[PDB]
């Protein structure tokens, strides 16, 4: 399927690569400041309706990176010294280039990005930031109706711009038709998933790249006591993935 | 006695004939000669049970009559039972699977062999050297000590293993050329396999157990260990976290053995958070494993909220697969490994409801071990998934169905009913003026020159392959133990300053002290994390790597990451940085140390890491010309400390551009003749200039002089 990739061009360093729950959060708060809670409700409805945003991922110029699907971790076996060494390095890699991502989905051979377009500095005194390489930033995907992108996602992203500046392009990801799918977003699962890495925030999220079988994820609204019922985004951004038997 | 205890002791003593043959004595073959040793022993002291256990070393005509003469009723055993116990133990000897003087050839290097000695961590480093005949005296001394211990031993497998481990550890199980298997290891892996076959219920089978999946390989591996230990909220506390992980692991293993009615012989290995057990494949077992696996994870989840997970898996395996046909065993281990990797991508899947610190301060000197009791018990200082752990002090009494006793193979004064579980741990620590362990502050203050804490992480290179190349359980057992024991056993000794002849002449800044400013955080399996005064930690890395070179046949290699931090750096960052530096030494090829952080050209030709031999040679070359020792520069360079600093700023104008020839233009001039000239072989070999390497020496010297 084809999607809208929101590209964040940074005006200096970033604290973290924002993931879907904190992206929706940021967009939610931005909409409440522009169009009141009425619009936030129309946004949650649109998203519950079938609309999805991915977590943020690195881009370097004209290269779109995507999370390594956990589908491959078991199948890596499918020279001893080369085999052990390669397997560990592929295991360690957290991202694959789009070209190679589309391969890993079909359990065909693929290669890793050599240098990743960011490096976590940690200035002491301590805490750390993220230094972005030249013409390298972060992006996230939106699948849904355009009138929801134009009405909410787009204006919110500009508002949040004012540390970064925003442009968006059309993007295509060839993904095999399958019973199984990868999430491109951290998700609060409904059903027990196939393969996953947990993520602690308190909430228990499945990480990006984790594999689910027909699981849309869910949203959660809770009364913190902050006067407006806050929504936590936990919907799955599914792309079909071929699996090895076992 | 009972059929289960008999079969265990039966496999465990089958081949005790070997050492008595080698020492002379009964003049028979090892089979007949082993019978005469236990029968003679039985008669001495007057414990008939040994005469029953003597039948194992030997058309079933005589056998039935010889058994019949020995009253089976006296030990509450059936005659028909004992025939099973013998046949079972017979096959068990074949599955775990010639002059007299031939010693044990190293698992690390079959070319070299071990000089006879009993296992003693205090009494010297096992160094596989030249092949020497072991005298028919050394074995006579062995058998008499062995006979004396077996006399006073309580005849349970937990009290028999430690004396077999003491004496038969450095003994060739078979006296052929390039035989790698310790006898102790073959004996415990025959006790292990035998008991399995009994629990599997298979009997009178001369191949129903052999060519049928009547065994289970149980591999248990903890994950996220790094986060559990080094990423929470002091050294006292961080030591206890590492110790808590040891007890937790034991609590699971012992529970598994308890509920499957197996003995500690069935623990193929238990090192660095990784354990393997051989067991029966009864539906009763897999049920008891599914029950255990679940109740452990649930507890580990409740207690640490996903920081620490235990991935347990098991595979149905047959007698065929414990040996080679045309290496099945390794391939049965691979199919089990893959099962585990899959389970580690399903962390806490055993909890359906997943998708809906004073006791460690008082646990962080004076104790001998721990008592594995029920949770609801007085004095329980820490608790694991299945059992509370009651600290066992010098003057106190041990409490619990199992007692875990630290850094000995001798039960000592513990009750006759209590199961003896020995455990070794590397826990060396520099004592304060107060009886308590030194602090990051006290350690950093001790260092020569600069006041920095020293941190070294150290792993063994391509262990997965080394273990994968093991034919048989007994081989894997001899491999694991010798590996684990280097770190658990001898790192303590290495820190004390022992084995000077084996590891002499390694880079050093000061004279090696009597009470070194070092604290081991962990030292087990194939890895170690140690902190201390930065200059003492720097030297220790080279000492440890040299000892390990000797302890192996120079056939295995370490990689080390070193770190020199401000004492006020958090534990979690120091760990993350030395971790980053370690897997960097591995990535840049293996068998190399990350000595100190370094600027370099990012042209993919320049390695931050040094090969151990490269650096060791660089230090031998330059250090003696510039450094006098114990924090003092050479008298010639007092009033010239800058000539060093100028080479660092010179190397920087090589880092800026390693093609720019300005560093030639810039270059007493006698001092450092290697660097001044433009190297050429390096330009052809596509390698760095000597200039690139020197900083590794100088920066360390300048830290020691400030």
């Amino acid at each position: 399927p084809k999607f809208i990739a929101v590209k964040l061009i940074p005006k200096g360093p970033f604290r973290d690569i924002p993931r879907a729950d904190t992206l929706f959060g940021a967009i939610g708060n931005a909409i409440s400041a522009i169009h009141g809670q009425s619009a936030v409700e129309e946004l949650v409805d649109a998203f519950v309706g079938g609309a999805r945003i991915s977590s943020a991922f690195p881009y370097s110029g004209d290269t779109y990176y995507l999370p390594k699907p956990l589908s491959v971790e078991p199948a890596l076996e499918g020279d001893e010294e080369e085999r052990y060494t390669t397997a560990k390095r592929l295991r360690k890699a957290k991202y694959l280039d789009l070209k190679n991502f589309e391969l890993a989905l079909r359990l065909r051979p693929f290669t890793i990005p050599e240098e990743i377009p960011y490096a976590r500095v940690d200035v002491p005194r301590f805490w750390e930031e993220i230094r972005f390489r030249e013409k390298s930033g972060v992006y996230f995907l939106y699948s849904g109706p355009r009138e929801v992108f134009d009405g909410y996602i787009a204006p919110a992203m500009r508002f949040l711009g004012d540390l970064f500046e925003v442009e968006f392009h059309e993007m295509k990801i060839d993904a095999p038709g399958s019973e199984y799918s990868v999430t491109l977003s951290n998700a609060l699962p409904t059903k027990t998933p196939v393969l996953w890495r947990l993520l602690r925030k308190r909430m228990t999220f499945i990480a990006e790249g984790s594999i689910v079988k027909n699981d849309p994820g869910g949203m959660e609204r809770l009364e913190l006591g902050l006067s407006h019922e806050v929504y936590v985004y936990g919907l799955t951004f599914p792309l079909g993935v071929e699996l090895p038997e076992g | 006695m009972e059929i289960d205890e008999l079969t265990a002791l039966g496999g465990l003593l089958h081949d005790i004939g070997k050492p008595v043959q080698r020492a002379g004595l009964y003049s028979g073959d090892h089979s007949t000669q082993g019978a005469r040793f236990l029968r003679d022993l039985a008669e001495n002291t007057g414990r008939a049970e040994y005469e029953l256990l003597s039948l194992f070393s030997e058309n079933d005509e005589l056998m039935i009559r010889r058994i019949k003469e020995l009253s089976p009723e006296r030990f509450g055993l059936t005659m028909e039972d004992v025939l099973n116990a013998l046949w079972i133990v017979y096959e068990a000897d074949n599955l775990a699977s010639p002059q007299a003087s031939r010693p044990l050839y190293s698992v690390f290097n079959p070319g070299k062999a071990y000089p006879w000695a009993e296992l003693d961590f205090e009494k010297e480093l096992p160094v596989p050297g030249d092949v020497f005949s072991i005298r028919s005296q050394d074995y006579r001394e062995l058998v008499k000590r062995l006979w004396e211990e077996l006399s006073k031993a309580k005849l349970r497998s937990d009290r028999l293993l430690p004396v077999l481990e003491k004496y038969l550890t450095f003994v060739s199980s078979v006296t052929s050329e390039g035989n790698i298997i310790s006898l102790y290891d073959h004996m415990r892996m025959t006790s292990a396999i035998a008991l399995a076959m009994l629990r599997a219920g298979c009997t009178a089978e001369d191949g129903r157990c052999r060519k049928e999946k009547r065994f289970l390989l149980i591999e248990g591996d903890f994950s996220g260990i790094q986060d559990f230990i080094y990423r929470v909220s002091t050294l006292k506390y961080l030591r206890a976290r590492s110790a808590y992980l040891e007890l937790i692991g034991w609590d699971v293993v012992l529970e598994i053995l308890s509920r499957l009615g197996l003995t500690r012989a069935n623990v193929v290995f238990n090192a660095g958070g990784h354990f393997m057990i051989i067991a029966q494949n009864t539906p009763d077992a897999v049920k008891e494993l599914e029950e255990i696996r679940a109740k452990a994870v649930e507890w580990l989840y409740r207690e640490f909220e996903s920081d620490l997970y235990l991935a347990i898996e098991w595979e149905p395996v047959s007698g065929r697969e414990f040996g080679r046909e045309g290496n099945l065993f390794a391939e049965a281990r691979k199919r089990l490994k893959h099962k585990l990797t899959v389970r580690k991508l399903k962390r806490f899947g055993e909890i359906k409801g997943l998708f809906e610190c004073n006791r460690l301060v008082s646990l962080g000197p004076k104790l001998l071990g721990f008592g594995r009791t029920a949770k609801n018990d007085a004095g329980v200082l820490v608790e694991g998934p299945f059992s509370g752990f009651v600290p066992y002090l010098q003057g106190g009494r041990p409490v619990g169905e199992q007692i875990l006793v630290k850094n000995t193979l001798n039960p000592g004064e513990i009750p006759e009913s209590a199961q003896f579980v020995p455990y070794f741990v590397a826990d060396y620590f520099k004592k304060d003026p107060k009886g308590g362990v030194a602090t990051f502050e006290e350690l950093s203050m001790a260092s020569t020159g600069t006041r920095r804490l020293g941190v070294m992480k150290g792993d063994v290179d391509r262990l997965g392959e080394f273990f994968s190349s093991m034919d048989s359980p007994s081989k894997l057992a001899t491999a694991s133990r010798f590996m684990d024991y280097f770190f658990k056993g001898y790192i303590g000794a290495i820190i004390e300053g022992k084995f000077g002849y084996i590891i002499g002449d390694v880079p050093s800044l000061r004279d090696w002290p009597e009470e070194p400013d070092i604290v081991v955080v962990y030292a087990g399996g194939d890895a170690f994390f140690i902190v201390g005064a930065w200059d003492q930690i720097f030297e220790l890395a080279f000492r440890v790597r040299r000892a390990f070179n000797a302890y192996t046949g120079g056939k295995l290699t370490l990689s080390v990451g070193l770190g020199y931090f401000d004492e006020r750096t958090p534990i979690y960052r120091m760990a993350d940085v030395v971790s980053e530096r370690l897997d960097t030494a591995k990535d840049e090829g293996r068998n190399r140390v990350f000595v100190v952080g370094r600027s370099r050209p990012l042209d993919g030709k320049h390695k931050l890491s040094y090969e151990w031999n490269h650096y060791e040679e660089l230090w031998r070359t330059y250090a003696p010309r510039i450094y006098a020792g114990n924090g003092r520069l050479k008298g010639k360079l007092e009033s010239k400390k800058g000539l060093l600093w100028k080479l660092l700023e010179i190397r920087e104008l090589y880092v800026r551009d390693p093609n720019d020839v300005r560093w030639a233009y810039l270059t007493l001039s006698d001092l450092f003749p290697e660097l001044v000239g433009i190297d050429t072989k390096a330009v052809e070999r596509k390698e760095p200039q000597p200039v690139y390497w020197v900083d590794g020496v100088l920066k360390i010297v300048l830290m020691a002089v400030r």
